[PDB]
């Protein structure tokens, strides 16, 4: 299966420069030109450039002309984009896309990568705290019952919150991050699980905010009565 | 460069029903009998995926339920029966000249029944008591619409300003939201008072639910 | 039959290919009449005409026979114009690819007995050949060469 790994979210200061990393698995690496777009925060896609993975030639838009610049790596299959002189309209999210059509001109695009958020500002980076949303003692004798993990005051973005290591996926709610009067984010995450499961079946939130290296694992206990 | 004008912004149908996204471009991007247009669909949380190719061909893969069409400068996708799955937003792009661009993007929400929701609330976790804020969270799961209506009720006191909402996208499985309310105060302010509710008002309910606690007692 | 006339059939199955914009040779015979590409390749006559690249689509090779030699400028100074016979159309995206098939080609008109055959080979054996040499590079990933690029003049 094509597969196109990408690296991990970036926080850069004004004025700097970030080089993002995309891994390709799946296919010939050589064979199929790579692209680079951008998604700002408004959800609205801009094409950046296309670059020959075996010339190393690489055609470039002209907005971010100047300051973006196409390089792989032949042996690894792994590509990289940098752009310099970063401010904060820069903050978003670069997918790297896989062309798709082998040698035809179609230039449409098959495979998106995994993504990588962009947050460019002055700020620190903080990592968040981990506060257990415990189930209601009452719940109901043999109903649902509601628990989750409460991400507080972290920047920039993003987190991800998967729960008993990726192992229960239903039910699971992970509401989007709400940009707090504090200027840091907070996010909620909860789940429904069956009330005769809160003492046999154990539930952990595992939140991950890479920029600040911050790994927490809490698990989620009815409070005692 | 070539803009691209989609339309419409949002499009709202009911299951079953159909779906019809146009896309029309400032300039024709059709030449020899080659049509470079392209649809994508990127469900929430996720990298857009490939849909249509060439304006007319599905990528091996993608359900027959979705087509194309277009040529020109006028282009149209369509889905013939709207699933739940098919929640998320479709943008067009064309391959004509460089440098690519994109449509501002079609987000499709599927009409459904009206949906009462399970009203939960947490108190802050003492583990957070000793940072010096405490939070609480009121959840309400599984509703249509859309627009709730979510007060904090604090010794009977109606709280304001010191309350932030969270909704998630439509649910690709029931085709429902769910909202979170965060009532965020300080520990001190938070032990002065005993009893804390949450009132929703909803569509789903003929009356509102209060869904409440009193501090210390568990 | 021209350069003009050789660019223009040279260019034709690239266009209806999806490889090159509508007005591809009238971009290549404008920058033949600025930089021309006569080369006297050793023995045999070799043009080589080819463009930018904002406009191609992909890197592509089209390759013309001469039976009648027909007058190309060099650029190599010299206003005494080249007995072609062989043409060698080049369409790539950058600086970049097209660098690298100019060195492929330069060892390509270097070599008599491989030049020598393609004087009197038909369009199907010409296609096998540079085919073959073609998959052997290591480089060259990007370029294509299928059996419509070949003609005959
Ligand atoms: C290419 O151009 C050359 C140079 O003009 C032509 O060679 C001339 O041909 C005429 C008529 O045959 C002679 O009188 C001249 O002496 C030649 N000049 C030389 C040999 O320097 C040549 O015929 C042209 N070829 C074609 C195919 O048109």
């Amino acid at each position: 299966e094509v597969q196109l790994q990408q690296s991990g979210p970036e926080l850069v200061k004004p004025g700097a420069s970030v080089k993002i990393s995309c891994k390709a698995s799946g296919y010939t690496f050589t064979d199929y030109y790579m692209n680079w777009v951008k998604q700002s925060h408004g959800k609205s896609l801009e094409w950046i450039g296309d670059i020959n993975p075996n010339s190393g030639g690489s055609s470039y838009n002209q907005k971010f002309k100047a300051r973006a610049t196409l390089t792989v790596d032949k042996s690894s299959s792994t590509a990289y984009m940098e752009l310099r002189s970063l401010t904060s309209e820069d903050s978003a999210v670069y997918y790297c896309v896989k062309r798709g059509d082998f040698l035809r001109g179609y230039w449409y695009f098959d495979v998106w990568g995994t993504g990588t958020t962009v947050t460019v500002s002055s700020a620190s980076t903080k990592g968040p705290s981990v506060f257990p949303l415990a189930p209601s003692s009452k719940s109901t004798s043999g109903g649902t019952a509601a628990l989750g993990c409460l991400v507080k005051d972290y920047f920039p973005e993003p987190v991800t919150v998967s729960w008993n290591s990726g192992a229960l996926t239903s039910g699971v709610h992970t509401f989007p991050a709400v940009l707090q009067s504090s200027g840091l984010y907070s996010l909620s995450s909860v789940v429904t699980v069956p009330s005769s499961s809160l003492g046999t079946q154990t539930y952990i939130c595992n939140v991950n905010h890479k920029p600040s290296n911050t790994k927490v694992d809490k698990k989620v206990e009815p409070k005692s009565c | 460069d070539i803009v691209m004008t989609q339309s419409p912004a949002s499009l709202a149908v009911s299951l079953g029903q159909r779906a019809t996204i146009s896309c029309r471009a400032s300039k024709s991007v059709s030449t020899s009998g080659y049509n470079y247009m392209h649809w994508y669909q990127q469900k929430p949380g996720q990298p857009p995926k490939l849909l249509i190719y060439l304006a007319s061909n599905l990528e091996s893969g993608v359900p027959v339920r979705f087509s194309g069409s277009g040529s020109g400068t006028d282009f149209t996708l369509n889905i013939h029966p709207v699933e739940e799955e098919d929640v998320a937003t479709y943008y067009c792009q064309h391959s004509r000249e460089l440098p690519f661009t994109f449509g501002s993007g079609t987000k499709l929400e599927i009409k459904r029944t009206v949906a009462a929701p399970s009203v939960f609330i947490f108190p802050p976790s003492d583990e957070q008591l000793k940072s010096g804020t405490a939070s609480v969270v009121c959840l309400l799961n599984n509703f249509y619409p859309r627009e709730a209506k979510v007060q904090w009720k604090v010794d009977n006191a109606l709280q304001s300003g010191n309350s932030q909402e969270s909704v998630t996208e439509q649910d690709s499985k029931d085709s429902t939201y769910s909202l979170s309310s965060t009532l965020t105060l300080s520990k001190a302010d938070y032990e002065k008072h005993k009893v804390y509710a949450c009132e929703v008002t909803h569509q789903g309910l003929s009356s509102p639910v209060t869904k409440s606690f009193n501090r210390g007692e568990c | 039959v021209t350069q003009e006339d050789i660019i223009r059939a040279l260019a034709s199955p690239l266009i209806k290919d999806g490889m090159v914009d509508e007005d591809f040779a009238e971009y290549v015979i404008a920058r033949e009449n600025r930089s021309p590409t006569g080369l006297q390749a050793k023995g045999v006559g070799v043009a080589i005409p080819h463009t930018l690249g904002d406009y191609v689509r992909d890197n592509a090779i089209s390759v013309g026979i001469l039976d009648k030699p027909v007058n190309f400028s060099g650029w190599y100074q010299s206003p005494d114009p080249v007995p072609v016979r062989v043409v060698f159309m080049l369409a790539g995206r950058t600086w970049d690819d097209i660098v690298i098939v100019l060195k492929w080609i330069k060892d390509v008109i270097l070599d008599e007995e491989f030049m020598k055959r393609l004087l009197n080979m038909s369009d199907e054996e010409i296609y096998r050949q540079i085919y073959t040499r073609i998959s052997k590079a290591p480089n060259l990933s990007g370029i294509n060469f299928s059996r419509e690029y070949v003609r005959h003049l």
